[PDB]
C-alpha cells in the first residue's frame, strides 16, 4: 500500500481528496457557498494493501494513487490529515475513473 | 424625558455607544467597585449570529491572545460551549474577555450591529448578504475601541477606531 | 473495460442513457414534461471490466456498450459527463436486453 | 437463450404472459372485471441465459419456452412489449409447471 | 498474540488506548473537557491471535502493538485493566496506520 | 468438551461462572448490593466440543476449564446448576483472557 502524509489505509480502503467546489458559473456569476454541495470528482492519494477476497492471496485495490474518481454521495469517512480534509472509502464505493 | 427619584431635576447625557445588555456571565468582571468589566484598548468582535461552537470563538481568542489585547464579543447570544471556554479562560489564565448580547428586536438588531461596526472599524459576521464566517477572522475584521464599560445591564463603547468617512456615509444614509 | 466522455466505471458497473421521453402520441397528441415519468429503455454506453464473482478470473459483463437495455425503475445512480445526463448500474440490475 | 418480441431475459430471468383471466363462469354466469385478480397462470415466452450457480458454468433455466406454469402473487416485473403486457420473474420465483 | 496488563485479546481483537485529549488549542487557549469528544487517535498495546479467515490456518491481525492507529466512531469496548481505560475493536474496524 | 456439576455443553458452548461483586472499596466503604453490576470477569467451568469451522474436523474452543476471562455485557444465558448461578455464552463472544 501507498501511505499519504504518514497515514496509510488498512485494508481495502482508499483515502482521497475532494475536488475545490466551483465558486463562479461559466459566465462569471457567484455561487453562495452554503448551495455547494458535496464534491464527487475526487482524486486518490492513499490506497491500502487490499483485502484477501480468494484464498491466499491479497487482492490489490483497482484504484492507484493520482487517479480521478467520481464518489458516491454516502459511504465516506472523515480524516483530518494536517489541518485537512479526506475522505476514505471502500473499495468497492467508488463508482468510476476518469482516464485520459 | 422620565420618572426622577429625587426632590430635583437631573440631566443625564448618555455619550459614545450605550445599549441596554450587560454581560452575559458574571465572571467577566473585573472591576468589583462598581460591578463592572473595564477594558481599555479592545478589540471587538460582531456577530449577526449565535456564537455556541468551539470552532467559532477559538482564532478570535488566538488574535487577542497574540496581540495582548482585551476582546469584546457582541452577538445574538454567546451560550454553551463558547460560554464555557471564555469563562475557563477569564479563571484560570485570566485571559481579557467579554461577552454582550446584541441589542435590538428584527432588523433594527442587525442594523445597530452593522452601526457599531462602522464605528469601531470591525466587520459583522454571520451576515446573510455577504456570509463572513467566525472561523476565519483576520485582525483588521476586528473593531477598535478606546474604552469599554460593562454592567449587568448595560454596555458602553467610548472612542471607536472607525472611519470618519464611513461613520459620515451611515449618518447620510440614516438620513435619507 | 470500455469507457465513454473518458470515465471508466469501475468493477461491474454500466453506464447507460435514457432514451428520449416521448412527446406526442401515434395520433399527434402533445404530452406534458411533468407526465412524462422515467424512461427505462436505455442504450449502454460504457462497461465496467466486471468483478471476480469466481475465484482467480475476471468475470466480464454480459452486455456491451451499444446494447439496448431495459432498465429497472429503481437502482440507477445519476452520473453527469459533459452537462448530460447518464445512470449507473450494476451488471444484475439490468432486466434484459433487445437484440435484432 | 430465447428471445420474444426481440426482447432477450438477461440471467435467469423468465419471462411469461398471463393467462387470460375467466369472465363467465361455468354456468353462464358474467364476472365483474374489478373482481377478477390477477391470473396466476402463465405460459412462458422468452427465457434468459441462466446465471452461474456453480463454478465455472453456466447454470440453464428451468423452464423453457411454451411451458405452462403457475405464478406466484408477488414478484413479478411489468414489460411491455409491442403493446402487450409480460411479466418477468426470476427462475426460483416460479412454483410449478404443468406437464402434459 | 501478545498480552498487555496480564490481559490478552481473544481472536482477531485488537486493544489500544487513546490518545490523550488536547487541552490547550495551539494560541494557548484552554478548551472545556466536556467539549473534548473521543480521541480517534490511539496507539496497539494488545493483539489476539487472529480468526481462521481461510481454511486450516489462523490470519494474523494486520497491527502489532505499538501501531500508531486511527479509531473509527463506533465500535469500541471499553475494558478496565489496572484502573486505567483501554477499548478493544475488531480487526477490521481499524481505518489506518501512521507510519514513520 | 469438559463437563462441570454433570453439565456438559453442546458445540462451541462455554458455562463459565462470574466473579464475586465487589462489597468494599479500596478505601473501606461499603458498597449497595442494587448498585453493583454484572461483573464481566469470570472464570471458565465448562467447554463444549466446538463446532465444525473447517471441513471434515471440529474446531475446539480457544478457551479452558480454569481461564479467567472478560465477558461481554450481553449475550448470556442462565443455568442453573445445583442451586447456583452460572452463564452460557458462545466461544466468539468471549472478549479476552487474563494470562499469569
Amino acid at each position: 500500500g501507498q501511505a499519504f502524509r504518514k497515514f496509510l489505509p488498512l485494508f481495502d480502503r482508499v483515502l482521497v481528496e475532494r475536488s475545490a467546489a466551483e465558486t463562479v458559473t461559466k459566465g462569471g456569476i457567484m455561487l453562495p457557498e452554503k448551495s455547494q454541495g458535496k464534491v464527487l470528482q475526487a482524486t486518490v492519494v492513499a490506497v491500502g494493501s487490499g483485502s484477501k477476497g480468494k484464498g491466499g492471496e491479497i487482492q490489490p485495490v483497482s484504484v492507484k494513487v493520482g487517479d480521478k474518481v467520481l464518489l458516491p454521495e454516502y459511504g465516506g469517512t472523515k480524516v483530518v490529515l494536517d489541518d485537512k480534509d479526506y475522505f476514505l472509502f471502500r473499495d468497492g464505493d467508488i463508482l468510476g475513473k476518469y482516464v485520459d | 424625558v422620565k420618572d426622577g427619584k429625587t426632590l430635583n431635576d437631573e440631566l443625564e447625557i448618555i455619550e459614545g455607544m450605550k445599549f441596554d445588555r450587560g454581560y452575559i456571565s458574571p465572571y467577566f468582571i473585573n472591576t468589583s467597585k462598581g460591578q463592572k468589566c473595564e477594558f481599555q484598548d479592545a478589540y471587538v468582535l460582531l456577530s449577526e449570529k449565535k456564537i455556541s461552537s468551539i470552532q467559532s470563538i477559538v482564532p478570535a481568542l488566538e488574535i487577542a491572545n497574540a496581540h495582548r489585547k482585551p476582546l469584546v464579543i457582541i452577538a445574538e447570544d454567546v451560550d454553551g460551549e463558547a460560554l464555557s471556554t471564555l469563562v475557563l479562560n477569564r479563571l484560570k489564565v485570566g485571559l481579557q474577555v467579554v461577552a454582550v448580547k446584541a441589542p435590538g428586536f428584527g432588523d433594527n438588531r442587525k442594523n445597530q450591529l452593522k452601526d457599531m461596526a462602522i464605528a469601531t472599524g470591525g466587520a459583522v459576521f454571520g451576515e446573510e448578504g455577504l456570509t463572513l464566517n467566525l472561523e476565519d477572522v483576520q485582525p483588521h475584521d476586528l473593531g477598535k475601541v478606546g474604552e469599554v464599560i460593562v454592567t449587568k445591564d448595560d454596555a458602553m463603547l467610548l472612542k471607536g477606531k472607525g472611519d470618519k468617512a464611513q461613520i459620515e456615509k451611515r449618518i447620510q444614509e440614516i438620513i435619507e
